[PDB]
């Protein structure tokens, strides 16, 4: 009885939104668990340490914010840190 | 054993086909077979070390993404 | 004790905020984990899935066909600026290259 | 006869094998190329099939991406043929040999 | 006002044992701290992705010497790795 | 009764009580073993003994009895294990090796 | 405000910068270019080094800033902390 | 009647002098200008350490020499011995900067 979580049902409810009617194989399915793996970390361990920087014991919203403008670039990063910002606001104003 | 020589000439130029190259020297396929080796026994160091420091006997394929992702190579596709 | 409504159905988003917000408790990146990082972190992942799969769509409907493959990941993924910029340097499986050939090769 | 003039050929194999996503090495010549490789380090070690695989597809994007490289170090130079220092040229501003 | 941890006496010492009359400048020792607390990092982390990756909770010698033998070439490695190993036995019969 | 620190336990110089601290208080794994901080400070001495080896022949080779920034860059650049562990680290105030190619001389 | 300082890296001194690394003869249209090259690197950098700044509420960029700059773009400095 | 030395004689005389030397290259106060040029194209009403700016000046000085070292070589390619433009490019391309 040993599972194997993964990001597969997330990915294809992105894809059902953006493009109602195309479908995916399963190894470009595993190419976007490997790609969303990635950037996951990413964000992750720069988000860490710039908490160790400041002395903070705390991840926040801030950090995250920060390590988003820092790894990604330009268009991308303008956009993903308004998406991030509607939806902090969305779910702390319910 | 002469199992670098399993590469062969024909092989060798596909390979430089697909990059662009349209005209190959006769001594290009002696350099090749030594940089493919070099890169391959240093990408198998770190995959045998992964290996055996978990106390198996299986070369798995985490162990050579561990292995690629360190020399900075990342790899998509058999992360499972 | 109220209907259940989640966190990912309050932010409005399809990723999982839970997962996520027990990967950033698990992984060991701080001793504490405040309530809106899993959300902020979960609206990024999904925005920038949705843009890569945009383009692989656009890719593969492109070339006739309905279902997405890597080499159409790899078409949409090598000719975005930003998205090369972002991967430059990982390596998709079955993936091939990008068609193209320097002028001075061409004849005349 | 026939006779395609020389070059015609090559950049129609050019063109086909950039449209292409296969492998271009054989895969036993290759596994046992590996396994050969291996046997100095630990003796007697299994490999799942996976494991092959992921290094076969590793080892041609490194060998494609370094010919791109020679290919314009050869022109720079105003050639159309590659020749191992040009190998050698784009190795050593790489990083791989200095 | 708050105090500044740092290597300086233990490299005094190490230079006063291999070269015993040489000094060194205050530039060169802030390089040596530099490097010393660089390399510290570097085996600590890939120690601790060794100990997620076996789904370990403990960092002990076995992680240390494989981060060292990924990180060192060679020469460096193998010497690295019998001092390490004649600290540790000296360090437990005692 | 009688204290001995650990670092003479283990004959070391490097600190290892220190070392065990940064390696709890740095969030790398949520329990650490007894030998690690002693593996580690035994590694981190003999890397430190090495390049100090290089750099003091190299001090002493330019008759000098101080060891300055320019002599750990001469050291680690003309080793080939130094050189490849430290390749992409930059040394304030250490310069370059001296090195002309052999076409640009005369004759 | 200050503009149009590019030009304080002058002919000499890219002279010098090309002879400690052992070049003989310079053409007279490298200079120009090479400025631009400086530019974008100090661009990648600054911005960096201003995105932590702002990240700790202050408002005067520190050594520690450009060093941690510097070593997430894999160009690792010793000598400042 | 007066001495003059014949063209590349004094340039290896300066290869020699500063490659022997670590001194910086650059006048300070030109590149602390610049510096804040740019940095007030970022953000404005900013503020700097000086140890903030010798940091810089050091990496940005490193960085230029490497890419001159490159550049030498791939002119070198060429069977040359002036450095123009197009080797700066070829460099900074095998590299992976552009």
């Amino acid at each position: 009885r040993s599972r194997k979580e993964s990001y597969s049902v997330y990915v294809y409810k992105v894809l059902k939104q953006v493009h109602p009617d195309t479908g995916i194989s399963s190894k470009a399915m595993g190419i976007m668990n490997s790609f969303v793996n990635d950037i996951f970390e990413r964000i992750a361990g720069e988000a860490s340490r710039l908490a160790h920087y400041n002395k903070r014991s705390t991840i926040t919203s801030r950090e995250i914010q920060t390590a988003v403008r820092l790894l990604l670039p330009g268009e991308l990063a303008k956009h993903a840190v308004s998406e991030g910002t509607k939806a902090v606001t969305k779910y702390t104003s319910a | 054993r002469d199992n670098i020589q399993g590469i062969t000439k024909p092989a060798i130029r596909r390979l430089a086909r697909r990059g662009g190259v349209k005209r190959i020297s006769g001594l290009i396929y002696e350099e090749t077979r030594g940089v493919l080796k070099v890169f391959l026994e240093n990408v198998i160091r770190d995959a045998v070390t992964y290996t055996e420091h978990a106390k198996r006997k299986t070369v798995t394929a985490m162990d050579v993404v561990y292995a690629l992702k360190r020399q900075g190579r990342t790899l998509y596709g058999f992360g499972g | 004790r109220a209907k259940a409504k989640t966190r990912s159905s309050r932010a409005g988003l399809q990723f999982p905020v839970g997962r996520v917000h027990r990967l950033l408790r698990k992984g060991n990146y701080s001793e504490r984990v405040g309530a809106g990082a899993p959300v902020y972190l979960a609206a990024v992942l999904e925005y920038l899935t949705a843009e890569i799969l945009e383009l692989a769509g656009n890719a593969a409907r492109d070339n006739k066909k309905t279902r997405i493959i890597p080499r159409h990941l790899q078409l949409a993924i090598r000719n975005d600026e930003e998205l090369n910029k972002l991967l430059g340097r990982v390596t998709i499986a079955q993936g091939g290259v990008l068609p193209n050939i320097q002028a001075v090769l061409l004849p005349k | 006869p026939h006779r395609y003039r020389p070059g015609t050929v090559a950049l129609r194999e050019i063109r086909r094998y950039q449209k292409s996503t296969e492998l271009l090495i054989r895969k036993l010549p290759f596994q046992r190329l590996v396994r050969e490789i291996a046997q100095d380090f630990k003796t007697d070690l299994r490999f799942q099939s996976s494991a092959v695989m992921a290094l076969q597809e590793a080892c041609e994007a490194y060998l494609v991406g370094l010919f791109e490289d020679t290919n314009l170090c050869a022109i720079h130079a105003k050639r159309v043929t590659i020749m191992p220092k040009d190998i050698q040229l784009a190795r050593r501003i790489r990083g791989e040999r200095a």
